[PDB]
């Protein structure tokens, strides 16, 4: 279950040590390719004529084992960011040789050290090897989350420790984190090596890396507790911690000496697999979910577009939405027809938007528990769906139920309605034009009728996700504006991601429609408060349902359908990164526009500074009606 | 799943 | 090992049927979506109001199954290039209604019939379902080797069969193929159902679909003979066909009824069985490029890149080229140094680009059976692979082995060699910059010196082959030229192809270079005679060299040395496909350019037609210096 | 000279107060197209269906008058930011309906204003229109300066006006013209109508709009003052921002009613004409680079590229720079032969890239003048200048000039040379190389040789200009990386735009250069303090160079050299613009890179916030060698 | 393998 | 002019 690897700066014999390493159960080694205090001269005689071979042979290991069990460590004494002009010159060509010989032996990962503020000439050099040759490789960055200079012991008579909070001070390090992945353009073959200490800083300061590529976690022995057996433990902030990363999939490094040593090596790695086996099982979301976390999808279209088999497969297998629908319907009918009309009275119900007929089966189910009569007709434009519904129609539906095939903003109804049922809703609950449908819809049913659902309402709150943003930034295709994966929203399952302040309401529309005109066109400023330092890429958006009185439907998380599966959040992302300071507020813009051929969003953050506005005139997106 | 198509 | 389906056009119970055909060993089952006879109608009132569900539900079947083991076809009234213009309306209504349920279903596979010349609309319907949503599924186009009307029995009294020979005439299905094909723009979603007869048409119709997109070969059951026990086989000429189709490794699908009534249905299906297990073994090359078969690659470029680990162990697993190597080494060294002069005569070797020690290691057990003494040189510009050299001198070679890390073309040499080793070559011999390299290397070497290889020689054919084509079609990247893509050669195991006319020499090279001021740049005209009908699509590029006297390499189809897979071909493709007509003349023109920096290639076709000049001044392709 | 409009409200008749306006000596009228008191409806009946015309006709004008003649205007009552939903949707369709109008009419300009803080949705409104139909009309934004609300006189008992500076506070409207741009995308059809009050700001709340793209400044008649005549004129402070804005080639447009009654109208107009007539007049140098401000060019390469003719002739048009040389070789000929060697003491003089002959006519004026004896080599890899050079040894020069067709880097001098006279110097003075040429021409320098020039320096300051960002902006190509345009330097006349920072130097080489093996790669940190608050765009690039001793040439603007044209300064773009506060550091990062093919800059902000480092290995723009 | 290099 | 090329 647990993915682990060794690190260490002492490897007398490669063969030796990998199988040493891989008998405790590791799973790779982090080492130097070039011996770690074996500084090389390359523009000064003598020295830099230094004869023999300048590293181990290649030949020591199978093309497979370079290729999967090591991670290359780039030297100590490379400094390129060095006051020392020598320095920076001597360490600029023996990163660069590192670097080459890494790629040489085909190696999956190759660290570097953040280890002070400025990088720049460190980023340089990585961004030039970066756009020379073979572009497989991860460079992971060692990073710690407490700088070692705010963590020393506080010794230094004449240098006290600073005892007092420094808020923005103790997240330092992400701003090392952050400047450097900037300088390297957000490339996504670097990811964050984060290394943990003895003790663990402020919430905010953990929460900082949240969003972030992070594909390792660095623990070092000297951070383990000692149980009454004399096994090393962690405190349970450190397993809250280690928790949180398992989430992530990280790989973890175990650093270090046996500080345990009359307790073996493999115990260290033998507590983070009862971590990993002692944590909570996912439940039916997680499950079906697990595959789907941070995959940009294309929100799904079923007005414009016709469903697959598959899909409609996909949508039926959510067991709550459709009792949840059943109860709606149950509720309606009991308070439409009094007991004693029970045999006379014959509801006629219209499930607009039918597709293979289980709100149909939801209805017909429904009408018997009520003790109730109905009238059923199951309205579809898909035709291939239609074929699937005349199908139930003739084998077990019969007369009661009549398949129309049409679009319901075009059918002429023989009768009229006491309850339209649809589900009509996408992640952002009007963004698959259910208003549109049901407005043209509205004429037939009835002037005391009842529309299933009866209200929608989306939300919006701003997130953080480096992570996110990079995933969108590669969706850049030929023909087509460079920019334009910035200005369309996404269907995505939110996984490493930072929500920077609470969902607040969007958009809402209520059935049936009663402002003459209707005009679904909207315009909505929300000002969202935040409490953290962050840097903000785009809007997470949700929704809730009535579907009748209080029987709902939500993603929202605070009000989340439990077991509901059938809706991911929707993203809406921001072309370029904004930068928020604690305290400040985001004031973020959404406009819902349309003309008679196409729906679609524009949106833009004014505070705490302004962004362009996305999407103008659907130019990148558009919702075809 | 979760409303959306396409991705990889 | 054979991927065989069955084709079928009457299935009275889905999950029956498939049982049976799965039960017969079969992996996918070819049939129709609607019922056959089931003709409908869109325009016309009364039948077009017909009820009822138009076909069987998607619900007879799994997801799974549909994806998987059902391939759709078309009904065979659906007739969208009829001269009656109802039929034509209803056709293409039908023909779009019958794609989208495919579509709607998942299938991985869609059959339609090319059986006439024009199918102009049923093309422009096809591309206008291709152009609408879902991309995945594929369009197999069912083509007769020989058209029906040329195979009609000789019995209509007033309108005898013709029993000219009519060479155009007998490859018209061809035509109706390409024609097709061309109207759809080439997508790689449409692809043929070549359908076998009776009579096998003369060899020239047969090589006509060489190079063609072949995914299904239709084999009726007509076609099989009966053996003397009674059990279906086929004719020699048929089995050389099948051989043909299972280098191509196609599906087979088995049509018509059983004609071998009591010897059961699973029969046709063991004998192609019979046949791909009784078929020649494949060779150490074969079982080395085995994967690579049409698979476009790079040309590695070991001067400007740093080769990797990977690639020169790749280099060294040819047995072949090394003992080569070896015996050219041994021979020069006899004839350098007579018996007389054994003891006191050390001839200096200078292996010049010697990656990772083999040729070094060759020249040593030259010198070993030759009896002969050497002082060698191991000269190598890549850092990383001079690593492995140097673990090699330290450990194995000793003071016998000087190990230079230089570019060839800089290194001032403390000695004079007598012979110099390189292998520096490419796929068209020159490709990786040998020339230039030896140019520069060429002032240490002796008066009387001699340079392993002393010469070599480049190759080109016209070959054909839309599959090669539509794979370099497909290699238009953004940011760049949007044809640049056609102006480079690639390294490719040519498999799916028709080479055209005989491979003929363009450039030739000798070392050492007496010409002074050397000139490695030239122009080449080649006049090609092509006896067939056919479409040009590039040139098969390939090389010979003589390493010293008879001791030579290579890859030239006709003297390819046995064994030796260092080499795939190379190919240079032309932007737009000529057609070539028998007993025309291929006349192509190619250029060696260069300046300081980059060397290039150009090229262009003047006969039958002309093309553009492709890759001018290397604005697509070159090869850095 | 000057180009002025009149902006009226009331417009009775069309055709007689163009007339009217036309006789004053106005070339254009900033006029309502709709009556800016007929409010209309478009969602409510029975106003909704208000009968008649909405507006004046088409036809009352002549196509050319519409075209050249009027600047329209939106209605006052369009507020497409109203808290009340009715006048929100009202605006939307008033303002697309007005701004149709205008686009019908074919108006060269429409003005609307920013006459508060919160304008998103009147961007929206106009970023749609701008994606809608015809792309040629300019939209001209009405800001003031000094925002009504802070020049309100000080009558309100209980609101007294603030008498504290409100640094930021003061410069509001800067920000209301920033976000609103912002919002819009930088769309270059969106510019500033500035309008002047009656008493000016202080000055950096003035300099907050260098670089940004004014087209009209607004003069209302209130703001000027009176003379002892009785006719207006302008305080001294106003009359120094009408200068400044004379240069930035605004359109002026004169506001409000006649307030100097009993001394007609164009007496306001007469005032801008006499300030226009009684100006500074241009320089040498601003004579010269009339029709290049703010004009983006490639900077030459005269390496890699062979100059055309009329390139040395515009080189050649420069007295100041060859009087320079001319002198720097006078006196280093004085302290090089004493005058009692006068006639036995020939001095040998190479010119190194000598084009078409200056250099070589300066050469022997200086040789003359010094009474010294001179033997003059002219290097020219150039052929075509050769010719030039050629005819005139042969017609003019004579055996005392040596002509050399050949590249200083590969020439083999028959003698060594006293002094090397060269100028190689683009501007940003390594640019076009110098370093690199010059280290290959050392070896034939003499051992107390001197080179002409001796040193030269790069300068970089930090700049502000929207106007130049949109420049870089529009220079986006088909086949190349979107951004590449802001990866690369450009010389430009700099016109519009805000000098940041003092200019500091950037990189030194000099000549000749004795630190073995050169190494003209270099990294450099600048520390830029800024006082002003402000948007970074770029960096502006100066050099300076010492000829000998003394004797300098200088693009710094600081010590510019007078008169001289040679060099506009270079730019070197960010991608994304930069806030910085007052009171902040600008920390850039430059390095000058290389490998044996080419030579380029790379580059990134690193305070306040970071940039991507720009131009990694030379991507989008590289110096051939 | 046969001297080329990336492809897919 | 000014040690600069193309443009428009
Ligand atoms: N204007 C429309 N008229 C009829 N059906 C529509 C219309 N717009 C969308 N639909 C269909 O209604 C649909 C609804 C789906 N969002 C839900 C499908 C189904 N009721 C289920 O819950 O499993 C798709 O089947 C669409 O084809
Ligand atoms: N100008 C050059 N100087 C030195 N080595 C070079 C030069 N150009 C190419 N090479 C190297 O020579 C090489 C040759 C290869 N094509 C063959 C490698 C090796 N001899 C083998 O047969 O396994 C690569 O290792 C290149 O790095
Ligand atoms: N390596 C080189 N060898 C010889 N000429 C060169 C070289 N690089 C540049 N040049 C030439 O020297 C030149 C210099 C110009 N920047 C100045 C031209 C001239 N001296 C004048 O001031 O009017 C161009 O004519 C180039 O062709």
């Amino acid at each position: 279950r647990v993915s682990s690897g060794r690190d260490l700066n002492c490897v007398p014999e490669i063969a030796d040590t990998l199988g040493a390493v891989a008998k405790q159960g590791f799973d790779f080694l982090c080492m130097p390719v070039f011996h770690p205090r074996f500084k090389r001269e390359f523009i000064q005689e003598p020295a830099k004529n230094r004869p023999g071979p300048q590293t181990r042979s290649d030949l020591l290991l199978s093309g497979r084992d370079w290729n999967t069990l090591i991670v290359g460590k780039l030297s100590p004494w490379i400094r390129p960011d060095s006051k020392v002009e020598k320095i920076r010159r001597n360490s600029e060509a023996a990163m660069l040789q590192e670097l080459n010989f890494g790629a040489y032996l085909g190696l999956p990962a190759f660290l570097l050290p953040l280890n002070q503020e400025d990088n720049t000439n460190l980023a340089r050099v990585l961004t030039n090897h970066i756009h020379t040759g073979h572009h497989s490789s991860m460079f992971w960055m060692r990073v710690p989350l407490v700088a070692p200079e705010d963590l020393r012991d506080d010794i230094i008579e004449n240098a006290p420790t600073t005892h007092t909070e420094e808020y923005s001070g103790e997240e330092k390090t992400w701003m090392w984190w952050h400047n450097f992945r900037t300088l390297c353009d957000y490339s996504k073959r670097i990811a964050v090596a984060l290394e943990i200490g003895a003790d663990l800083p402020s919430n905010h300061v953990i929460d900082r890396w949240l969003g972030e590529p992070i594909k390792a976690a660095i623990l070092p022995t000297s951070i383990f507790l000692t149980n009454k057996k004399g096994f090393p433990v962690l405190s349970k902030m450190h397993q809250r911690l280690i928790f949180r990363l398992l989430k992530l999939e990280v790989q973890f490094i175990i650093t270090g000496t046996n500080h345990h040593s009359e307790k073996e090596f493999c115990s260290y790695l033998q507590y983070l697999e009862y971590l990993s086996q002692n944590r909570p099982p996912p439940n039916a979301y997680e499950l079906f979910a697990k595959g789907y976390e941070d995959y940009l999808q294309s929100p799904l279209q079923p007005l414009m577009d016709n469903l697959e088999s598959q899909t409609y497969e996909v949508f039926e297998k959510d067991p709550i939405k459709y009792s949840q629908y059943q109860q709606a319907i149950y509720k309606c009918l009991l308070d439409r027809v009094p007991e004693e009309e029970k045999d006379t009275n014959v509801q006629v119900l219209m499930v607009l938007g039918a597709g293979r007929g289980p709100l149909v089966n939801a209805s017909l189910r429904a009408a018997k528990q009520a003790d109730r009569r109905i009238k059923l007709y199951a309205v579809e434009k898909n035709p291939n769906a239609v074929v699937t519904l005349e199908n139930w129609q003739f084998e077990e539906w019969g007369s009661q139920v009549t398949v129309v095939s049409s679009d319901m903003r075009e059918w002429v109804a023989p009768e009229k309605a006491d309850i339209i049922v649809s589900e009509l809703l996408g992640s952002f609950a009007d963004n698959e034009l259910s208003p549109e449908c049901l407005d043209g819809a509205q004429h037939f049913l009835k002037d005391d009728g009842v529309s299933i659902p009866g209200e929608y309402t989306s939300f919006l709150a701003p997130i953080s996700s480096s992570k996110l943003y990079n995933e969108v930034r590669a969706c850049r295709e030929k023909d087509r504006d460079p920019e334009a994966q910035f200005e369309m929203p996404y269907v995505v399952r939110l996984h490493n991601f930072h929500q920077l302040s609470a969902p607040q309401p969007c958009f809402t529309f209520s059935h049936p429609n009663r402002d003459p005109m209707i005009d679904n066109n909207r315009y909505c400023t929300l000002e969202f408060p935040v409490e953290v330092n962050t840097v903000l890429h785009g809007f997470a958006g949700y929704f809730e349902t009535v579907l009748y009185q209080d029987i709902t439907l939500s993603i929202r998380p605070e009000t989340h359908s439990p077991g509901m599966f059938s809706w991911f959040p929707i993203l809406f992302p921001i072309k370029q990164p904004i930068t928020v300071r604690e305290g400040q507020t985001i004031c973020v813009r959404f406009w819902r526009c349309s003309n008679s051929k196409k729906v679609w969003y524009e949106w833009a953050v004014t505070a705490p500074v302004c962004s362009a506005i996305h999407n103008p005139t659907g130019r990148s997106y558009t919702i075809g009606l | 799943s979760g409303r959306g198509k396409g991705g990889k």
